[PDB]
């Protein structure tokens, strides 16, 4: 009597192979950034819910919103007895924020005020150092930004404004190797194996010189590197894993059934929607504004959520998503986005008057993860309701679609979503919706809307700040950019011994807490 | 007896010897370079590459790394499994589900089956004799993963009545249906070959001089033909355990039992060799004694081949 | 009045084919021994199966009534049987090997005849009486021995105390000693003849030879093809015989230089018992020398286990001796033959076998068969061998259309007309019976020995007759051997050992031949 | 009065079981032979629309994940099936019985090299040395499973033809043949192998229905057949996943993969009843 599938006794949960060195500011992939955040720790963190704390800084002080100035605790340590201190910070955002190093996040340190004369051009970088970013003694530096943003002091707890040790600056080329750093967990680094199998596995033991706000309360990690999610699913029902984090899509209704409360689930940060860009003919000016409304008329949403995706995403009601702190579902004005073949039709005979139609309607997209199903639904449910011809047109290769549009908008209707780095709003509707603020592929320009950011930024609170950030998103209805289609849903499964998972608000569960036993 | 035991074992030891070195050979004598093989699918770095042939001796004639292998079998030491544990502790922590599996299995092969042949044979030419002879001639047919599909479909998805995934609560309750899917393939064999033997021996010469002394017929049936008919019946059960615990693999695959044949179908599936060569040889081991019990069992039935 | 037993009008049929016993007729006088006699397949057997209810899967009564102190047991109904079965009515088989249990210690088999008892005290004591009150030599030692331990008159034994376990009223043994030997039948015989003047038993036997049952039993009833022949008492049969079936029955009964030059032919066998270091050897043969003059008859006679079919062997080139000289001839010795020499001996010496049923090819029709010497030894072309095989087919009976048939449908007789004309294909100087006459019915027995005096008379050929019994011997034979345990007893002509015996072995030897004295 | 080989070729005749697994076995190697003839469609083309289509006049038996419709892909498989089966047992039965019949009829140092190496070979089960020997492999074709298969089936054929030549070397016609001449060897051939070969055919035609199991259960876990040949038990092994849910793709090759070994089995059955009812009591 008795049996088992005896198992290793530190965590099993699926991964994926960063394709990067691992540097803070040099990756830009959840595959691989979710393996950095159990290495270091930055200025302040996230609770699951997604609301700052300090945790290295002791004071950030700013009387008005556009210096800060940062004082941090004395006693910590990287895992090879450095001291930490603000050099350590300064450091690395001068070095992430240089165009020199070619550095993947470096438009993360736009708002700097030292950020145009490093990253413009080859002309007045004699200086490679930003002229904000002061410092007082190694305990505390000055930051000085352009424009009030209340925001900031929300970023500092991101992936890219974490500190590096001293010697990382100078061989840096082998900080992509062995990576050092202050946080929760570290690479094992044992005898047996060398603790990065590239493509096998990652180990992680927890960091005994750590005192902060995410203790681990299990014995370590081991991220396998996985692909073709079914294989992963297989590996957690045959008892060789422990969280899965996503239920690959065929199996995701049954999922509940074979599992048995061995499953939850809670919204994502991450959107989508699909657009027309500007620039193709018959959908500039009211005409195009009113045939994009149409559209937003003339998709049912629940319908394809409950179909194709059997519960993980989630009409949408905004521009933003669910999980972000402060969002009003039921906004006052939320109508225009909906369901009803009445306004749609009546819209589409009212906006006809400039121009029947122009031909084709076609949807690009790329095809190798899988979208043929919720695209052809899409299509379908827009085709044969208001009279049009819209088809699908896939594009095999991931760098060929974005290249098609990184082509500067030139046909090819197709659809776009915007993970979130950080829970905030206007890291949302700023990135996407500005006059010339890099990914605005809709061709959209409004000074309204813009300065309606900006006034939302210059608040005294938070909370003032998101009823702005409302009223801002309001203004957007009136246009529609983009048409939103829904959010994100993840689910996460766990096999039988783990037992505190949580969904924190990215998706991701809450690796530093999930008790093994 | 006792100069009849010196000698089924005396005749044990080359077979042991003889089936330990076909394994050992077929890996080690064929591919060249033999630590390719053993790799599996993980990247080959000289770090791997080193690590095995500490564990196998690999720079040295056949005869003492073939010496040291079966050594080291014995005392206990089958490798390290892929997670980092010993195979060993995988195997004791692992073998109690497939013994419960098992158990089931046999049970249900034994009692039904000789039940069912008894019936079939003390009745032969009737409607059940015929009935029950094609029904077992149709089961043999169906593969062992073929009526696992049908009957884990049929049983669990369109009528939830059964588990679809027996994952580690394997009560006996949750464990019945693979079990009779596991020993359908058997039951059939045994039914068919008790009926022909119970059929053939009901007719012998002993039992009419039997009968012909005053004897009960319920005594004349158990003693003088459900002796001599279930002889080559325990013979069988012996040689089917034997080609049951390769059967095992798949219904323990396909049900997602935590058992031994669970760590086999991964590691098969997965291309994990040096886990599955210490496994198959320790189910050889296994193999090979039960042949022998069962040897001793058939002489201790059969007063004529014990002639010593 | 109204004796036991009148089984008048049984007609048995077995399986729709047609009557397999049809109308016969006998009574048993409650005191009184009455024998049955008739050839093979003449019912005599199935009519003692019939009375029992022991017949096999096909039969079934079809007629005629069998009463048993007044009331009919044709009724099956084994509910009334069973009150009759061992209990008034007793029964002993014919073969002794197949009848016991071979897994059952049969001092267990005999303990459980007796079934009315205390049912584990007065059995396993009570049984050994029985054995002993049998005849067996110790009883308590083999009262603990398998039946294939026993010889083979000792099963017999066994079986008769099993018989005469409830005290019946009539036993009906069923040729039992037929396949015991002489001296063995003779001595079992003797001692069941005594068994029943102690009792009363009316001991109703089976039989197939009139000079036997006419010197054990009281009444005769003769069987033809499931028909009753003649009945009456036993001398007036015997000496005045009215139908000629019977008549030709008694007419056939048994009532009434040198070439070759053994010389100590010996024969050991190294035995293997069980442990290894241990082998005894067991004499097969030993000191046999004799001589064979030509176009005469030297005939060998000795009971089972004897190492006569070891002579035989060893003198026809199919076994090395381990002493001694065969020479042949003059110049062919059987002990090293050379290589040519091996054909040019095989052709002047030639076998014929035991039985007839297991001899002849199954596969091969009755002319490929006959020819196959004559082809092995290339003579004769195409056709030149079917103007021999015609030819020698005349020779023995064997009507010329018996070409082309198969050994599976042959008679029992015609087998052995087969094999001897096989045997005799190509001039054989020498052939060597080796118990050819042994298992054939008696009248076809007597039809081929008078074809064996026949073929010696006008061949001139010379026979080596080898036999188990010594009634059927004085017809043909010229000089006889007698063998025990392998060394030769007597050696001498017809008369000189039919007349005046000077052995204890021979005498007792003649005198168990079912002759008067 | 015929030739015991046209003699049976009239009792097997009158019997519905021989009829019937006559019948199913000659469709099967037509199939097996000529499939181009039964279908017009290819076997690999992917359409990547039509993706899990339902049965119509186009496609018959639907179509599968990546679109190629069942129909097509359940008949090369069967060809592929067939040959390795086929093969397997042609081997197994000239060396098994070769060796089983040598070791019978001749006896000393023969019999007791063949039966220690017979038992030595029996100790290793047929799937799991197939799977332990399919690791080490890295070119696998359908030869090297011919290969592998009848390696180690040998061994049950050898044991029961020994048997039975043994059985018969004890009858007299065997030894009136040697009272004449025939060297041990032209009597082995003419009077043991007719009257021996029998059995050996019936274990024979089981063992092939045994060797189309074995490599489908072999080519389903991943170690057998390779991917560029289209086989049933591999087109079982990627349409596992969608049977959770409810979708009878699966028993489409499996329907017809548990059919042929149907029609093998009730034809060893019927030749086994024919050629050797007698050991019907002991050995099955």
């Amino acid at each position: 009597c008795g049996g088992g599938v005896l198992s290793p006794d530190v965590v099993l949960v699926n991964g994926g192979e960063p394709p990067n060195p691992l540097i803070p500011t040099g990756t830009n992939d959840s595959n691989g950034g979710r393996i950095i955040d159990r290495l270091f720790a930055g200025l302040m963190s996230y609770d699951a819910v997604g609301k700052p704390s300090l945790e290295v800084a002791q004071s950030i002080e700013s009387a008005d919103n556009v210096n800060y100035r940062i004082t941090v605790k004395p006693g910590w340590k990287f895992t090879d007895g450095s001291p930490v201190t603000a050099h350590s910070f300064v450091d690395a955002w001068n070095y992430g924020a240089l165009s020199t190093n070619a550095q993947l996040q470096q438009h993360f340190f736009s708002p700097i005020e030292g950020f145009d004369d490093v990253a413009g051009a080859p002309g007045d970088k004699s200086r490679t150092t930003m002229s904000g970013l002061r410092v007082v003694n190694d305990l505390e530096f000055t930051v000085r930004l352009k424009a009030p943003t209340i925001d900031f002091t929300l970023r500092l707890g991101h992936s890219s404004f974490y500190p590096l040790p001293d010697s990382a600056f100078r061989d840096m080329a082998a900080f992509g190797r062995n990576p050092i750093g202050n946080g929760p967990y570290k690479l094992a680094d044992g005898p047996a194996g060398p603790a990065w199998e590239h493509n096998v596995r990652i180990d992680l033991v927890p960091n005994p010189d750590y005192h902060g706000n995410r203790k681990p309360r299990n014995k370590g990690l081991r991220f396998e590197f996985y692909a073709n999610l079914d294989t992963a699913y297989a590996d957690l029902l045959s008892g060789n894993l422990d969280v899965l984090d996503t239920i690959p899509p065929s199996a995701l209704t049954v999922y509940q059934r074979d599992l048995g409360d061995h499953a939850t689930s809670g919204p994502a940060a991450i959107n989508q929607t699909l657009d027309t860009p500007l620039r193709l003919p018959h959908f500039g000016g009211e005409e195009g504004r009113l045939r994009r409304l149409a559209l937003s008329a003339a998709i049912n949403r629940p319908q394809i959520c409950q179909q194709i995706f059997a519960g993980t995403r989630s009409p949408a009601r905004d521009f933003t998503a669910r999980s972000l702190p402060g969002f009003d579902p039921n906004l006052p004005g939320n109508e225009v986005l909906d369901y009803d073949p009445q306004r749609a039709r009546r819209l589409w005979a009212q906006a006809d008057a400039i121009s029947p139609w122009s031909g084709r309607y076609a949807i690009a997209y790329n095809a190798d993860a899988g979208h043929r199903d919720w695209v052809d639904a899409v299509a379908n449910s827009i085709k044969n309701v208001l009279g049009i011809d819209a088809v699908a047109a896939p594009q095999p290769t991931f760098a060929g679609f974005r290249t098609q549009i990184t082509n500067r908008a030139i046909d090819s209707a197709f659809r776009a979503g915007w993970r979130g780095d950080y829970p905030s709003m206007i890291e949302f509707l700023a990135p996407l919706f500005t006059a010339g603020a890099g990914s605005n592929d809709v061709g959209y320009i409004n000074p309204e809307f813009d300065a309606a950011l900006a006034a939302a930024e210059a608040a005294p609170t938070l909370t003032e700040s998101h009823e702005l950030v409302n009223d801002a998103q309001r203004i957007l209805f009136h246009d529609m950019p983009v048409v939103p289609l829904w959010d994100y849903i993840s689910v996460v499964g766990w096999s039988s011994q783990v037992s505190n998972v949580t969904v924190t608000w990215n998706g991701l569960p809450d690796y530093e807490n999930i008790v093994k036993a | 007896m006792g100069w009849y035991v010196a000698r089924r074992v005396a005749v044990m030891v080359p077979v042991f010897l003889g089936a330990t070195l076909l394994i050992y050979g077929m890996v080690f004598l064929l591919p060249g370079d033999p630590v390719a093989a053993l790799a599996g699918d993980r990247p080959l770095t000289p770090a791997v590459a080193a690590q095995l042939r500490s564990h196998y001796h690999l720079d040295d004639p056949f005869l003492v790394q073939y010496l040291r292998y079966l050594g080291g079998i014995l005392h206990g030491d089958l490798g390290r499994a892929y997670s980092g544990l010993p195979v060993s502790a995988v195997l004791a922590h692992a073998f109690p589900v497939t013994i419960r599996l098992a158990l089931i299995a046999l049970a249900v092969e034994a009692v039904l089956g000789i039940g069912f042949g008894v019936i079939a044979g003390l009745r032969q030419g009737g409607i059940f004799d015929s009935a029950v002879l094609v029904t077992g001639l149709v089961i043999i047919a169906i593969p062992i993963f073929v009526l696992g599909f049908l009957a884990q479909f049929l049983f669990g998805v369109q009528l939830e009545i059964a588990p679809v995934t027996v994952g580690e609560r394997a009560s006996v309750g949750r464990l019945l249906l693979p079990g009779i899917v596991l020993g359908a393939m058997s039951f059939a064999y045994v039914v068919r070959l008790t009926r022909s033997a119970v059929a053939a021996n009901a007719h012998a010469d002993y039992v009419r001089t039997a009968t012909a002394k005053g004897l009960s017929r319920p005594r004349v049936v158990t003693v003088h033909i459900l002796r001599n008919s279930l002889i080559p019946v325990v013979t069988f059960l012996g040689a089917d355990l034997g080609a049951l615990m390769g059967g095992a693999i798949v219904t323990e695959g396909i049900f997602n039992i935590h058992g031994v044949g669970g760590v086999l179908y991964q590691a098969v599936t997965r291309q994990e060799t040096p886990t599955v060569v210490s496994i198959v040889t320790v189910l050889v081991l296994i193999y090979l004694i039960t042949n022998l019990l069962v040897d001793l069992l058939y002489a201790a039935l059969d007063p004529r081949i014990r002639y010593g | 009045a109204a004796p036991l037993l009148s089984v008048e009008g049984l007609e048995v049929t077995f399986g729709t084919d047609a009557p397999a016993v049809c109308g016969v007729d006998l009574a048993v006088r409650s005191g009184q021994t009455v024998a049955v006699v008739g050839e093979s397949g003449s019912g005599k057997s199935t009519t003692a199966a019939a009375i029992l209810g022991l017949l096999p899967a096909g039969g079934r009564i079809t007629a005629g009534r069998v009463v048993f102190d007044g009331r009919d047991i044709t009724g099956a109904d084994a509910k009334r049987l069973r009150s009759i079965r061992g209990r008034e009515i007793g029964y002993v088989p014919q073969d002794p090997m197949t009848n016991l249990n071979p897994v059952w210690k049969v001092g267990f088999q005999v303990t459980e005849a007796l079934r009315a008892n205390t049912d584990g005290r007065a059995a396993r004591r009570r049984a050994v009486e029985l054995l002993a009150e049998a005849g067996l030599p110790d009883p308590a030692k083999q009262a603990g021995r398998y039946p294939h331990q026993l010889s083979g008159g000792m099963c017999q034994r066994a079986l008769i105390a099993i018989g005469l376990a409830g005290r019946p009223r009539l036993l009906i043994a069923d040729e039992p000693t037929s396949a015991l030997d002489v001296t063995v039948q003779r001595q079992v015989l003797d001692h069941l003849q005594g068994l029943t003047d102690e009792l009363g038993t009316a001991l109703l036997l089976i039989t197939h030879d009139l000079a036997l049952a006419a010197q054990r039993a009281e009444a005769v009833v003769v069987v033809r093809r499931g028909v009753v022949v003649e009945s009456g008492a036993a001398q007036s049969i015997l000496q005045s015989p009215q139908h000629e079936y019977t008549r030709r029955l008694v007419a056939a009964a048994p009532s009434l230089g040198d070439i070759l030059v053994v010389s100590e032919l010996t024969k050991i066998y190294r035995e293997s018992r069980g442990a290894p270091w241990r082998r005894v050897e067991s004499r097969a043969v030993d000191g046999v020398s004799f001589r064979l003059p030509r176009a005469s008859t030297l005939a060998i006679v000795g009971e089972s286990g004897s190492g006569k079919s070891t002579l035989a062997r060893m003198v026809l080139g199919l076994l090395q001796p381990t002493s001694g000289t065969v020479v042949f001839d003059g110049t062919y010795d059987v002990g090293a033959l050379a290589r040519d020499q091996v054909l040019a001996f095989r052709r002047r010496v030639q076998p014929v076998f035991q039985n007839p049923y297991s001899s002849l090819d199954p596969m091969y029709s009755v002319f490929r068969a006959i020819e196959e010497p004559l082809r092995v030894h290339h003579v004769g072309d195409r056709r030149q061998r079917q103007r021999a095989v015609r030819e020698l087919v005349d020779q023995v009976a064997l009507p010329s259309s018996i070409l082309g048939r198969r050994p599976r449908e042959l008679s029992g007789g015609q087998r052995q007309r087969v094999a001897i004309a096989r045997a005799l294909a190509l001039r054989p100087e020498v052939l060597v019976c080796d118990e050819a006459v042994s298992a054939l019915d008696v009248l076809v027995q007597a039809q081929i020995l008078d074809l064996l005096a026949d073929l010696q008379a006008d061949l001139g050929l010379t026979y080596l007759f080898i036999s188990h019994d010594l009634a059927v011997i004085r017809q043909i034979a010229d000089d006889v051997l007698v063998m025990r345990a392998g060394r030769v007893v007597e050696h001498a002509s017809t008369e000189e050992v039919f007349s005046r015996p000077r052995h204890e072995y021979t005498r007792q030897l003649l005198q168990a031949i079912p002759g008067a004295p | 009065h015929t030739g015991f080989w046209l003699d049976a070729w009239r009792g097997l005749r009158r019997r519905p079981k021989f009829v019937i697994a006559a019948a199913l076995i000659l469709l099967i190697l037509v199939v097996a032979a000529f499939p181009s003839l039964f279908t017009a469609a290819d076997p690999t083309y992917a359409d990547p629309s039509q993706s899990m289509l339902a049965p119509s006049a186009a496609h018959w038996f639907g179509t599968d994940l990546q679109g190629h419709d069942i129909y097509s892909r359940t008949v090369y498989g069967a060809r592929a099936s067939v040959t390795v089966g086929l093969g397997a047992t042609l081997a197994v039965f000239v060396v098994g019985g070769a060796l089983g019949a040598l070791a019978g009829f001749y006896g000393s140092w023969i019999d007791a090299v063949v039966s220690r190496v017979t038992d030595v070979f029996l100790g290793l089960p047929l799937l799991l040395a197939a799977i332990v020997l399919m690791q080490v492999m890295h070119h696998r074709t359908v030869w090297t499973v011919i290969a592998i298969l009848a390696l180690f089936g040998w061994p049950q054929v050898a044991r029961i033809a020994r048997g039975a030549v043994l059985e018969v070397r004890a009858s007299d016609y065997v030894l009136a043949a040697k009272a004449l001449g025939l060297n041990r060897f032209q009597i082995l051939l003419r009077h043991a192998l007719p009257n021996a070969v029998g059995p050996v055919i019936a274990v024979a035609t089981v063992a092939l229905g045994i060797f189309i199991v074995t490599e489908a259960t072999l080519s389903y876990l991943g170690v057998g057949l390779p991917t560029s040949v289209v086989s049933w038990g591999g087109d079982i092994n990627v349409a596992q996943t969608r049977l959770r849910s409810g979708s009878p793709i699966l028993f489409y090759p499996a329907g017809a993969l548990a059919i042929t070994v149907l029609a093998f089995m009730m034809m060893g059955d019927a030749l086994r009843d024919a050629l050797d009812p007698a050991s019907r009591a002991w050995r099955a």
